[PDB]
């Protein structure tokens, strides 16, 4: 069997967009950062037994290509035997880093492994790596590409989910975020970042606006519209879903995610390597799963991805107490609430990505770590993490608190 | 190897300065065309340049025809089956390796462009280093492949992707295949420099090329993406200009044909970006796969056989009388002002005809005049015309309200309402008042000639004359042939059409004639799906992406609901008067319901759709509710093949029946009169051509039509005729 | 346990660099073109059961970005579900692929997976993606960065590989590889790429020189003296190796790996998910391992990840049959060899990267899918597939025919 183990969950602030506390920050030297921290936590940790340390990134360009995570682990001063590999599955990148760490663990073929990511987009924009599916007009003429605000002003328009249902998904995220880091929830897991003299940086998720009203959200203009018209990427997504004549652009910069700079690193092994090494372990890693749904509007991944991961694990959306759902636009978190019938009381309950923003390649592992902390503060059992992906993709885990 | 025995079509001249004057001259046609006898003649021409560049300094590229070079040969591109791609693929590569090396000889090569360069023809001239084209009226210069369902495949897509970048080369050039005039193409960058007679082009090639020689001897023949330091306008895809808006032009194009099954586009614009990220020579052979994909392909064969060889079939005058001769028209009577008459009195006038508008009020009749004047001035202002042309022929028309002014025409075209006891006094107050001989012409959809031809004294020379509104920009004219309709009068009207220089097919007399009838059975086959519970939204959708200009609950509004009620009813007292049971269409029904909620279309301000001061809103909110539309959720090729088929096999009754008596008639009559989609080549030409999972060809329709008719009907059941 | 097993492994002929038959090849067509041939030789095969396809890439940048195993996913009419994500280890990035898709078989959460890479480096060069390790300077300057092709030469320097010794072992390469195909060894598992006509673009290895000569090969020049020179790269090789002296620079472009454009793909999944899909197993993924060495010298990660896979298995190197260590330089191959003291008749049997070329990203899975062939053609029973990477690091798989 070999069952895999978090033992450790750390990530750093957010640092946003415009006139950023990160902007300064190679995101090399995020990355090192948290290293750092992990080697304060536990300094006689044998690190030649980390064998290998896999990070997500969506723009491995620039600051963030030629193997990052390699980079990484010579930077820090980690054994040359411990690896680094880079790997893009767009939004889950960070989640499939820890998926695919906790396989290898379960292969016994890995004992010791870090698993995370980098994005850093204030540096390094979306898109910066260009791809096919995108640039190349055969094959973006073949899929139907449509950029993801489309898709998800198109599962508002399907399901119904008006302007004010939208906005007030984003109002409640911006307060559970504000909770989380007023009540303290946050202060163990978000690592400042400092500069080479020990000085602060950045503490705190900056792009957080905790005075939102409803009223204010309502001024915002619709972000996706003047894409939409300009492209013709609305004539492309109804031809695909004739039955809809209309697109209900309800999506703006504040009911989205934010875009942000950050990094994030897990700690996984088996029970053998974190008994050895004086580690206790937070919680299990109990399955993974890879699925999707239709690459048009994009978006629908998380449900068929997570039905297969509670199949895998034999379990249903009762035996789950937190879901945890990227915030990448409002109306895929009410649809995957819509879907699987989920307790508006266990869905992103410390607040995500529209309040704190949405580092791609980082995310995942982001608020996986964020629900480790979570199960233990409320000493509850099971989380399930999933995010929407380009492309139609799906992907879901489910961890049990230790 | 510049080669792939055939007659020689080039001749070589060189003058004392060195300069080589190629001039196309086929002997066995009219016009230059890449044919065998040009790859061959044309591969022995450069073999020549290169061995005897010691002696050479320049080349002109000219002709001998009253065209310059006029695309590729047709009757060999059709015949390619996917077992041929190899020997097209070889082909084009051939052509492109001839000019290629023109290209880069080292010497300055100039075409002399006297008259219309279009497809192959504009191909060699961009393989030149220099354009002049002689400024004469009707010199066409583009690359029309697209029109054909093909793309420039002789180095078109590839260097003009060069001269203009992915954006500029696709929208203005490629993708529509805009043929340009001589000035316009000097504007946009075609064509370097102009003269006035074709007399002036060699010679000033001559010129330029000494001149060039002096001023630019180290560039002196050398394309301007042959230097190191080129730069493509817009930029390559990998500069983050281009990249930024890039994703939007395969969206923007499947916005441009709404999701219509033509490849075409798809593979010009792949060649175009694809080519532009690679080295010259490596994107003119992705330009050739790309050829070769689309000419063995069946929708190339379709517009292949549609708009080539059946519209020279029709302006050849294969349903013309094989045996009249020419009769002239000095005068034409247009009854009725409105919207038909108004445009007929223009395109008649737009050829130089006298028209004698006839409109019961002179107020009305001017008005009717007043149509042209609003396309007189939108027409001048955008400077297509304007020098005394639109003034003069404005005059040919006079206005007037009484019938003793259409004294002296010979060609009377009655274009007022569809009601048979109106137009037969109309007709008789007319008949003695105009010549003996006059043509008595009706512009007709449904009522049947020979019963309106019992209203006038000489029935033979009274025929039905069907235009399309806007009679201005509609090419079409149904002429529908009484039984008393002798055959110098089919004669004389068929001239007529390609004097104002429309399309014309012959039709026999029947009811519904073929346009009408035929775009019947394609909106009650949506009507139905509607009353079925089929979403509007996904009956609009299939309808666009079957091809159709106009979706056809849109179709359905601009024809007045309440007019295809009564159309219906004509129908009903046809097989109810005969003693035989009328099985309605179950359309009629959806029709009744939308007239009771009065929704009788856009004309009485609101019908299918919503509508606000003349512009059309979003659909009827109250639609889904009244039809429980969402109840059925049928495939989407279903939707689009219903449409399809109802009207291709309603076309091959017509067939069957006579009303048409050829298939070229029925494709593009179908093609330019009701709208049907071009990828298909037409209603005819869609059963020989269908392709669908069953298979291609007439087989795999019945089979497919069987389908249909199991699931949604027995109509779609084939006739005989196909069996 | 779940154990994993290769059904399927296949790969394209490899174009070279200058006027190559697949210059006009996008990468994305090289994927599809193998998922094609897949589906050939089983039509039957349910699809959904593919969870995940994983690429390796080691220039994810222009026609190689956003994630080209989702775009390969997608444009080959896969189904959905079916995942599709990259990942860059340098070299190993092709044999990480598959090291990842065993590692989730064996988990028990995936039971089929697609694994292999691709590189068109004629379209999108080594170096196109940048990093820090090499274009940072303080990441450059800590880390003490050397080009590999220095490395190479040090290693030749500190063992005693002359000139001669570099060169008579690329001759080798040469000759075996035209046996290879001489004999046909190639035939079942070389896909020839063709156009979307069905004419033939290339089908054959258009790198190869058959017709090498021990003389020939002496009249070329060190490639890398001008780089070491120019860039001071020796003085910081030798701070480093301070009892070095002198780096003799024997490397060439004809005993180092050419520049060519490829892709690879196998399909792996476990013994029920072969059965269920009516497919034979042609071998066994019996343990992988990462492991690495100093990151001055680059090239030596091979002896560490080939000694630690092996007592993860339980074996030795006397228990191997074929032994496939990638030719990115002779004199890593050299040392390999005298390190281990793999006999000359085990080592690269059929030829490798020095005559067939080396597609970065593709590579692994390509002389993976090499020892499966050759391991059945000669009925022998174990494999052992390493590769050098960037930044000293290794990576080694042992594979038993089945």
């Amino acid at each position: 069997s070999e069952e895999a183990f978090i033992y450790e969950a750390i990530r750093t602030p957010r640092g946003k967009q415009k006139n950023g506390s990160l902007h300064e920050v190679k995101p090399l030297s995020l990355v090192v950062g948290l290293i750092d921290e992990l080697r304060k936590r536990h300094p006689d940790l044998d690190e030649n037994l980390i064998s290998d340390v896999i990070l997500g990134c969506v723009s491995p360009v620039g600051d963030q290509g030629g193997d990052i995570a390699r980079a990484a682990v010579l930077a820090s001063g980690m054994p040359v035997t411990s690896g680094g590999v880079q790997l893009n599955r767009f939004a889950a990148s960070g989640l499939e880093a820890v998926n695919t760490a906790a396989q290898k663990v379960r292969s016994g073929w890995d004992d010791l492994v870090l698993a995370g990511g980098v994005e850093s987009m204030s540096r390094v924009p979306m898109g910066s790596d260009g791809g096919a599916m995108g640039l190349d007009p055969a094959t973006n003429y073949d899929v139907m590409f449509v950029p993801q605000s489309i898709g998800a002003d198109l599962i508002a328009t399907i399901e119904g989910f008006s302007r004010e249902d939208v906005d007030a998904y984003a109002l409640r995220s911006q307060q559970k975020a504000a909770e989380a880091w007023s009540g303290g929830y946050f202060a163990k897991s978000v690592v400042p970042v400092r500069d080479q003299n020990g000085l602060l940086i950045l503490d705190h998720d900056e792009h957080m606006r905790p005075d939102t009203t409803k009223e204010g959200l309502a001024k915002l203009k619709p972000a996706f519209e003047g894409l939409a018209a300009l492209g013709g990427f609305d004539d492309v997504a109804l031809q695909k879903y004739h039955w809809v004549e209309k697109i209900n652009h309800v999506h703006t910069g504040g009911n989205s995610s934010g875009i942000v700079d950050g990094a994030a690193l897990v700690m996984i092994g088996s029970a053998a390597a974190g008994k050895l090494q004086g580690l206790t372990p937070r919680a299990r890693i109990v399955a993974t799963a890879t699925s999707g749904a239709d690459p048009v509007i994009m978006l629908t991944g998380p449900t068929p991805a997570t039905r297969k991961v509670l199949d895998r694990a034999g379990l249903t959306v009762d035996d789950i107490d937190l879901f945890e759902l990227n915030e990448a636009f409002a109306s895929v978190v009410l649809k995957f609430q819509k879907d699987l019938n989920i307790p508006d009381e266990k869905l992103n309950v410390n607040g995500g990505a529209i309040a704190m923003g949405h580092p791609l390649g980082a995310t995942g592992a982001m608020i996986l770590g964020t629900m480790v902390d979570e199960l233990e503060r409320r000493n509850a059992r099971r989380a399930l993490i999933t995010l929407c992906i380009g492309g139609g993709m799906g992907v879901a885990t489910i961890i049990e608190r230790v | 190897s510049h080669h792939h025995m055939p007659d020689n079509t080039i001749q070589w001249d060189k003058d004392a300065d060195g300069i080589v004057t190629l001039t196309m001259d086929d002997p066995s046609g009219s016009t230059n065309v890449m044919n065998e006898a040009y790859i061959e003649s044309m591969g022995k021409a450069v073999d020549r340049l290169v061995a005897e560049k010691d002696s050479i300094t320049g080349v002109v590229v000219a002709s001998a025809k009253k065209t310059f070079f006029a695309g590729g040969d047709v009757k060999t591109m059709i015949q390619a089956r996917p077992e041929d791609a190899g020997d097209v693929f070889n082909t084009v590569e051939t052509i492109k390796r001839q000019l290629r090396t023109l290209e880069t000889l080292g010497k300055p090569v100039v075409a002399a462009i006297n008259g219309a360069a279009l497809g192959g023809g504009l191909e060699i001239a961009l393989a030149c280093h220099h354009r002049i084209a002689a400024d004469v009226k009707g010199s066409q210069l583009g690359l029309p492949e697209v029109t054909l369902g093909l793309l420039p495949g002789g180095g078109g897509v590839t260097r003009t992707v060069r001269m203009f970048g992915i954006q500029n080369a696709f929208v203005s050039v490629l993708a529509q295949g805009t043929r340009f005039k001589p000035a316009k193409a000097k504007e946009i960058g075609l064509v370097d420099e102009l003269v006035a007679t074709v007399e002036e082009l060699v010679p000033a090639a001559k010129a330029w090329i000494k001149e060039e020689l002096k001023a630019n001897p180290d560039g002196a023949g050398v394309q301007p993406w042959d230097k190191k330091g080129y730069k493509m306008p817009g930029g390559t895809p990998s500069s983050p200009g281009l990249a930024a808006i890039l994703p939007s032009f395969p969206s923007n194009l499947r916005k441009q044909l709404k999701g219509a099954p033509m490849p075409a586009p798809r593979a010009i614009l792949a060649a175009a970006v694809e080519g532009a990220q690679v080295d010259f020579d490596t994107a003119s052979r992705i330009e050739s796969r790309y050829f070769a994909s689309l000419v063995t392909g069946q929708v190339a064969k379709n517009m292949m056989q549609a708009f080539f060889f059946d519209l020279q079939a029709i302006n050849a005058g294969g349903s013309r009388p094989e045996g009249i001769g020419k009769t002239p028209i000095k005068r034409i009577g247009v009854l009725g002002a409105g919207m038909m008459g108004a445009g007929i009195a223009y395109v008649s006038a737009k050829a130089g005809y006298e028209v004698v508008l006839k409109d019961v009020s002179l107020e009305a009749a001017a008005k009717g005049k007043g149509y042209s004047e609003k396309l007189e001035a939108k027409a001048l202002e955008r400077g297509r015309t304007t020098q005394e042309r639109s003034d003069a022929l404005l005059a040919r028309i006079t206005p007037t309200a009484d019938a003793a002014d259409f004294k002296g025409v010979d060609f009377v075209i009655e274009a007022v309402f569809e009601n048979q006891e109106l137009k037969h006094k109309v007709f008789g107050e007319i008949e003695d008042i105009v010549e003996p001989n006059a043509i008595l012409g009706s512009n007709t959809s449904t009522l049947p000639i020979t019963g309106l031809a019992t209203g006038v004294k000489r029935q033979e020379d009274f025929i039905g004359i069907h235009f399309f509104s806007p009679v201005d920009k509609m090419p079409l004219v149904e002429i529908i042939k009484g039984e008393k309709t002798s055959d110098e009068a089919l004669a004389r009207v068929f001239d007529y059409t390609l004097a104002i220089g429309k399309t014309p097919i012959v039709v026999n007399d029947s009811r519904g004639f073929f346009t009408s009838r035929v775009i019947g059975t394609f909106v009650n086959e949506a009507l139905a799906m509607l009353g079925e519970g089929v979403e509007p939204a996904s009956i609009e959708q299939a309808g666009s992406q079957a091809g159709y200009p106009a979706p056809p609950l849109q179709l359905s509004d601009e024809l007045n609901l309440e007019l295809m009620h009564k159309i219906a009813v004509a129908t009903r007292k046809g097989v109810e008067d005969a003693g035989g049971t009328y099985q309605p269409h179950p359309a009629e029904a959806v029709v009744e319901k939308m007239i009771e909620l009065g929704r009788s279309g856009r004309l009485k301000g609101a019908g299918f759709y919503e509508y606000a001061d003349g512009k059309r809103s979003g659909l009827w909110p109250g639609l889904r509710e009244t039809f429980k539309s969402g109840s059925s959720q049928p495939p989407l090729q279903d939707m689009i093949d219903r449409m399809l088929f109802a009207e291709a096999l309603e076309t091959q009754k017509c067939l069957d029946e006579g009303v048409l008596t050829s298939t070229a008639d029925a494709n593009i009559g179908s093609i330019m009169g009701i709208g049907f989609p071009p990828w298909t080549g037409g209603s005819a030409q869609f059963i020989v051509g269908y392709s669908g999972p069953a298979g291609t060809g007439k087989a795999a329709f019945v089979a497919r039509a069987r389908e249909l008719a199991a699931a949604y009907g027995d109509r779609f059941l084939p006739p005989e005729s196909l069996l």
